[PDB]
């Protein structure tokens, strides 16, 4: 794909690594300066060198491993519950922003230059020492195996790393050493996916500013070593049974290990959705959640919590780090040969895609779901976000009508005719149309049910829309035929409108079909 | 691993309270059992032999567990069973109905207590029909007395 | 206790006068662009030692960069770093060769005098100008009367005969005379080198680097603020009830 | 307390510098850790055999001897002395690793143009081959 | 001078007002990215905050404050204590602020945008709680001329204000070389090189004893291709050498200190 997973001219593969870099002699003294500076526990001068030289020049300075897991332990130190070490620390706030907060800002300055490989802005040699710094650091992140609920190595053998005498950098254990723990990282999952919707304020601190960013940034750094992976330590050709073995052995395969539990699909649906608003089903077990680093929960008195942010937005960025790792998740099944299935992690596509359908369909909130089901980029989510929507409207569907349809909407993305013919057959057969059977005691789960639908449908038209652009709607009569039969389902809903069972109009995908690719309503609104 | 039950006796009666020592993990320290801290096998392992302390002093003829037996990470349910092996070298001691939902490898078995097995082969005939077949993971019963 | 309040007073009149010298310093580098490579100026280009010690009159032209004696043992080996200490100004105490400034004196000659050529011509010079491009620092040590002193230049002009101009030099040309690390004697060498245990390592390299000394000097400062706190204390405890006998008395 | 620590960090990151500078000439690798709790200095330097950076105790004595000379070095470096003046330090090393000391001298003090440095020494520096580098000025004495 | 700094922001903000507009923002007909013509989604934004000022009214920004964006240095705005009032989340701030860019317009509404983009970025508790990735900032960043950018800035704030100079560089790094030819401007600086003008304000600095502007000021500067990373350079020596002259360790401001060990890093970088 692009240059990041594709770039090995610089590399010298070793046993232990096959990106590893050599490193050069400025390289080298860098490396040394960091590590020296990060003895002597004087982490705001690593900061500033980082910083000082940071996009005003040419050449890149890359951070080494070990101080790239300084930066992480350093994340972890937020101000919130650590002011008084903080202080005591750095008296003299010379740069004004907390240290937790300097080192997160590097490394995500440096994981955006690791994302897109620019030749010209720097140097490739520079690049590749970066990623293989970075990858060396997810290797020293591995997950140990998942409890319901060796010490350090260096590659470079030309300086002395800052981490083999100490363990701990501020009174917190390095992240590394706490995450390589039987109970540690589904925990601090589970932790950041519930203090994501929390109104406590130490708990909604703990997350939005620690755990939300630097489970973002390990996602982001596990596809793209999940990428590496794929592309150069597979055999290429193969009989499709050690391609399997393989990808068992793959970085997200660990990742997702540690999540394996049970029943994947059951238990991996309740943890990504985990305090969200659907109702629980069968009364699932409580997860335990405990803070990871000391008093998480806990505000010091000398700090002031002066932020207030809205349920929306908590709830949009909830609902994007969700969308994250479902993404992963299916990233790392889609690569599984058809027939075959993953031996370490007991995970399959469909018992996920059925198991995310039933969390989307159980939502009592329209927000929660229409922040799961809209995205800036269609392009990035094109791969999982189709199946799930299909699998919630047909369960949709399914409890609605006692009559299923199948749906064939995915692979009919290719030809918009077919897509078209499909909504037509299931819009007449009133699955898509407001049920009479629903009682008016029970209208508004109806319309919950009713709106959750369209916004799957609108979310399959817009892929199609991506997929085929817009270039029949009106030439081909089978659109002309879908958008009646669109206009007819508006007629219907509006007959339960005039029934003036409620006074809210329910929910009507009229207007959004029009400016999406419904041409201004037809004829109805072009004059 | 050392730990005691200790009964914690403050000035005031009703502020009594249990403490229990826990050492089965060094990083974990001295507190009281709670599932969130400690790992599941760990605190299976506390409890089942919390429950067998109090069997002689109580006067119930047999204790029953239910979902105890199931492997537990293969090292805190191997030692549970080496200490149930341990308990049972006793004399006069309690019945207890093992459930082992999961095979695990390995698994010491002790001369005094029998493994049953109620798993049916195709190959097998009808338990009914076979007069043999009737019971179900027992061995004394073909030998005479 | 009074007297932990006038040493709290002595410290903090200490303190005001340690900062009104702050003040009174200024920067003595005017940056003058020139062009790295050659050397800065203030280096000693000869040294002559006449009825210093053991050996006569004997001029040594030392390098601008390294400089490799080979004088024997037991033929004066010692006499020139203690002359250059000597010239350029430190404690008798702190040097440890010979018993007394007398002793140095070469036996049967009344006077000894020791002359130092440092180099002006180079950037980074202190007072070019009035100096030229070289200071010459001449020590006079004699049995009877105080050791004489002579900041003459090239030309033999004397331009100072006291020991403030000397120090005040020194300081410019950054020359750590009071540092006993920065000149080695023999005994400091082989104490430093044969040092076994790390916390004499790190004693070491403390007093070396004239961090000892400002550890001591903050750890005395403490110490004095925690007697004055718990004096305040007292006082405080004092004024409430001195406070109390006073409302009695209105 | 601000002032001594932020000297105290730049002293102290100037010697780790300028010991593993040092370090460099033997092929080894070496870091200098101070600690506060145990007011100790520990020296830690990983050779061309082992695999682990080793206590610098846990050496030979030429190693032990090296770094105690790089030391040195490294303690002068920090505080910037027009003037450096050595005796003679023949008797604390013996055979090649006196003749390696010499020559870390040599290669370290050379090349600073700001800090002028007299050894006296009584073992000839002409017999040692090193003496072609430029910058470095013998003085023998002629009368013994 | 840590908990002394310039807040854009010294009003509690409307909640209520900010959350309609974000419930707005989030579902809408287009649901797609907002592109800078067609009027930026108008037909909510106009009827909730119809001018740029109700929206920065909304944001906690007084009216005074509005009327005139520039910190009074003689009433001392860039050191204040820190008002502890809550705020919005600055990506919503931001995503709001972009709603009212109006590209095809008169200048002055563009020069009153920029200055605000400007003050807002600027803040104490925005600065601490922007995002690491400044996405919306960049793209803000972009949409204006490098140039005109930091003439607005320099109209903004003093020329002598290094510590706001540090923290934009913070903020966009890559605008260094462009603040110093703004600072420095070899036409503005007569015959004199920019590096003489360096030094020349490098000694009326360490004249006036300013110890915490000169440290902001050598902050600022390392880095640029004027005053590089280096062991070999003559200014970092000069520097060095000043900073040793003035210090004694015994009774000196923190400031001399941290410049020392900030200037002996630079010299060792490569």
């Amino acid at each position: 794909d692009g240059a990041l997973i594709n770039s090995v001219l610089y590399v010298s593969p070793r046993n232990g690594a096959h990106y590893f870099v050599e490193l050069t002699e400025k390289h080298l003294l860098a490396f040394e300066m960091l590590n020296s500076m990060c003895l002597l526990e004087n982490y705001d001068h690593v900061l500033l060198f980082l910083e000082c030289q940071f996009g005003k020049s040419h050449n890149l300075a890359v951070i080494p491993f070990d101080i790239i897991l300084v930066l992480f332990t350093l994340s972890t130190l937020s101000e919130y519950y650590k002011e008084p070490i903080l202080r005591a620390n750095d008296p003299y706030n010379t740069s004004r922003e907390t240290l937790s907060r300097r080192a997160l800002k590097l490394l995500q300055k440096y994981l955006a230059i690791l994302k897109e490989f620019d030749s010209e802005q720097y140097n490739l040699y520079d690049l590749e020492l970066l990623r293989c710094q970075f990858f060396l650091a997810i290797d020293t992140l591995t997950p140990k195996k998942q409890k319901w609920g060796k010490t350090f190595k260096n590659p470079y053998r030309s300086y002395i790393s800052c981490l083999e005498q100490r363990n701990t950098i501020l009174g917190n254990r390095l992240l590394n050493l706490k995450l390589n723990e039987p109970g540690e990282f589904i925990n601090m999952i589970l932790w950041t996916l519930s203090n994501s919707l929390q109104e406590s304020t130490p708990l909604f601190l703990s997350s939005h500013e620690i755990w939300m960013p630097l489970l973002e940034i390990l996602i982001d750094l596990f596809s793209c070593r999940q990428d590496y992976f794929i592309q150069h330590e597979v055999a290429q050709n193969v009989s499709k049974s050690l391609f399997v073995q393989r990808l068992s052995e793959s970085p997200l395969a660990v990742f997702f290990e540690s999540l394996n539990t049970r029943n994947f699909a059951n238990r991996f649906s309740e943890y990504v959705f985990l305090n969200c608003d659907y109702k629980l089903p069968s009364d699932n077990y409580a997860t335990p959640v405990h803070p990871v680093y000391n008093g998480e929960n806990t505000i010091v008195d000398t700090y002031i919590p002066t932020i207030k942010c809205s349920p929306l937005y908590k709830s949009q960025k909830s609902l994007a780090l969700r969308r994250k790792l479902i993404g992963s998740c299916f990233k790392l099944l889609l690569r599984v040969p058809d027939g075959h299935r993953l031996i370490t992690p007991r995970i399959v596509a469909d018992d996920v895609i059925q198991g995310i359908s039933r969390t989307l369909a159980s939502f009592n909130d329209i927000l929660q779901f229409k922040k799961f089901f809209m995205t800036e980029n269609l392009s990035q989510e094109s791969y999982f976000i189709p199946l799930l929507a299909e699998g919630t409207l047909s369960e949709i569907l399914k409890d609605t009508q006692e009559c299923v349809v199948i749906l064939t909407l995915v692979e009919n993305l290719s030809d918009g005719v077919s897509f078209c013919n499909e909504v037509i057959g299931l819009v007449k057969s009133k699955c898509f149309a407001f049920t009479e059977q629903c009682s008016q005691a029970s209208y508004e789960e109806a319309v919950l049910n009713i709106e959750k639908c369209d916004v799957c449908l609108l979310v399959l038209l817009r892929y199609l829309l991506h997929l085929i652009g817009t270039e029949a709607i009106l030439d081909a009569k089978e659109q002309l035929e879908m958008l009646h039969a669109i206009e007819k389902n508006d007629s219907g809903r509006r007959q339960w409108a005039k029934a003036l069972n409620l006074g809210n109009d329910p929910p009507l995908l009229y207007p959004i079909v029009s400016q999406m690719f419904g041409v201004h309503d037809k004829s109805v609104i072009i004059e | 691993s050392a730990g005691a039950v200790r009964l914690e006796k403050p000035k005031d009666y009703a502020e009594w309270k249990i403490e229990i020592m826990v050492k089965f993990r060094d990083n974990a320290p001295l507190k009281k059992l709670d599932s969130h801290t400690q790992s599941g096998g760990e605190r299976a392992v506390s409890t089942v032999l919390y429950m067998i302390a109090l069997q002689e002093f109580t006067s119930a003829p047999f204790r029953v567990v239910d979902e105890i037996n199931q492997g537990m990470d293969s090292r805190n349910e191997r030692i549970v069973h080496k200490a149930m092996v341990e308990n049972a070298c006793a004399e006069n001691t309690s019945q207890y109905f093992l459930i082992t939902p999961k095979l695990l490898t390995g698994l010491h078995y002790h001369e005094k207590m029998r493994i049953h097995c109620v798993m049916a082969g195709s190959w097998i005939p009808n338990p009914s029909e076979d007069p043999k077949m009737i019971h179900f993971g027992e061995t004394s019963n073909y030998s005479f007395d | 206790i009074e007297q932990v309040d006038d040493e709290l007073l002595s410290l903090t009149a200490q303190q005001e006068n340690e900062e009104q010298q702050q003040q009174r310093k200024r920067r003595r580098h005017q940056f003058a662009p020139m062009t790295l490579e050659e050397s800065p100026s203030g280096y000693i280009k000869k040294v002559i030692l006449r009825n210093f010690m053991c050996h006569e009159h004997f001029e040594l032209e030392l390098g601008s960069r390294l400089n490799f004696i080979v004088g024997n043992n037991g033929s004066g080996k010692s006499a020139i770093l203690t002359a250059i200490t000597i010239g350029l100004g430190a404690k008798a105490s702190e040097t440890n060769r010979g018993s007394s400034l007398k002793d140095l004196i070469r036996e049967g000659c009344y006077s000894a005098k020791i002359i130092l050529h440092l180099d002006n011509s180079k950037y980074g010079a202190y007072q070019q100008g009035i100096f030229g491009n070289e200071i010459i620092v001449e020590r006079i040590i004699k049995r009877d009367g105080p050791a004489s002193f002579s900041l003459r230049s090239e030309n033999g002009k004397e331009i100072s005969n006291k020991k403030k101009d000397i120090q005040t030099v020194v300081d410019y040309f950054s020359v750590p005379v009071s540092n006993p690390m920065c000149f080695l004697s023999q005994d400091a060498a082989r104490s430093f080198l044969t040092a076994s245990t790390s916390q004499d390592k790190y004693s070491h390299f403390m007093k070396g680097t004239l961090l000892q000394e400002i550890t001591e000097n903050l750890l005395y400062a403490s110490a004095i603020h925690d007697s004055a706190q718990e004096n305040m204390a007292l006082h405080l405890e004092n004024l409430k009830s001195l406070k109390a006998e006073y409302e009695d008395a209105k | 307390d601000q002032n001594y620590k932020n000297a105290e960090k730049g002293t102290c990151f100037d010697a780790d510098m300028d010991f593993r500078a040092s370090l460099k000439v033997r092929k080894f690798s070496g870091n200098l850790s101070f600690i506060k709790d145990t007011k100790s200095l520990e020296i830690y330097i990983l050779t061309t055999n082992d695999e682990k950076a080793r206590n610098v105790d846990t050496l030979s004595g030429g190693e032990k001897s090296f770094s105690q000379m790089a030391l040195l070095l490294a303690t002068w470096k920090p505080m910037r002395s027009r003037i450096i003046a050595l005796d003679e330090f023949d008797v604390f090393m013996d055979q090649v690793n006196r003749k390696i000391g010499t020559t870390l001298i040599v290669k370290k003090l050379k090349d600073i143009a700001r800090t002028q440095t007299i050894i006296i020494t009584p073992q000839d520096i002409g017999k040692i081959a090193d003496i072609d580098s430029s910058g470095v000025s013998i003085h023998r004495m002629r009368d013994p | 001078d840590k908990y002394k700094d310039w807040h854009f922001i010294s009003k509690n903000c409307h909640y209520e007002q900010l959350m309609d507009l974000e419930m707005k923002d989030t579902a809408y007909s287009f649901l797609f990215g907002s592109s800078r013509s067609q009027g930026k989604v108008p037909e909510f934004v106009h009827l909730k905050c119809p001018s740029i000022t109700n929206l920065l009214v909304l944001f906690g920004v007084n009216q005074e404050k509005c009327n005139s964006l520039k910190i009074n240095y003689e009433k001392k705005e860039n050191s204040r204590y820190d008002n502890l009032c809550t705020i919005f989340p600055v990506n919503k701030m931001l995503k709001f602020l972009m709603y009212f860019y109006s590209d095809d317009d008169n200048d002055d509404v563009r020069e009153f945008f920029l200055k605000a983009f400007i003050c807002l970025i600027l803040d104490r508790k925005v600065f601490n709680a922007m995002e690491s990735d400044h996405r919306l900032c960049f793209k803000v960043l972009e949409l204006f001329n490098e140039a005109h950018f930091i003439n607005s800035y320099f109209e903004i704030v003093d020329k002598n204000d290094f510590f706001l100079h540090y923290r934009l560089l913070q903020i966009f790094p890559h605008l260094q070389s462009a603040l110093l030819r703004r600072r420095f401007s070899e036409k503005q600086g007569r015959t004199e090189t920019i590096q003489q003008n360096i030094i020349k304000e490098f000694n009326e600095f360490f004249d006036c004893k300013n110890y915490k502007n000169l440290l902001y000021f050598i902050l600022t500067m390392y880095g640029s291709k004027f005053i590089p990373f280096g062991p070999k350079c003559q200014v970092t020596e000069y520097f060095k050498d000043c900073i040793l002259d003035i210090s004694n360790e015994t009774t000196n401001d923190v400031e001399i200190s941290i410049l020392k060990g900030i200037l002996n890093l630079f010299s060792k970088i490569r």
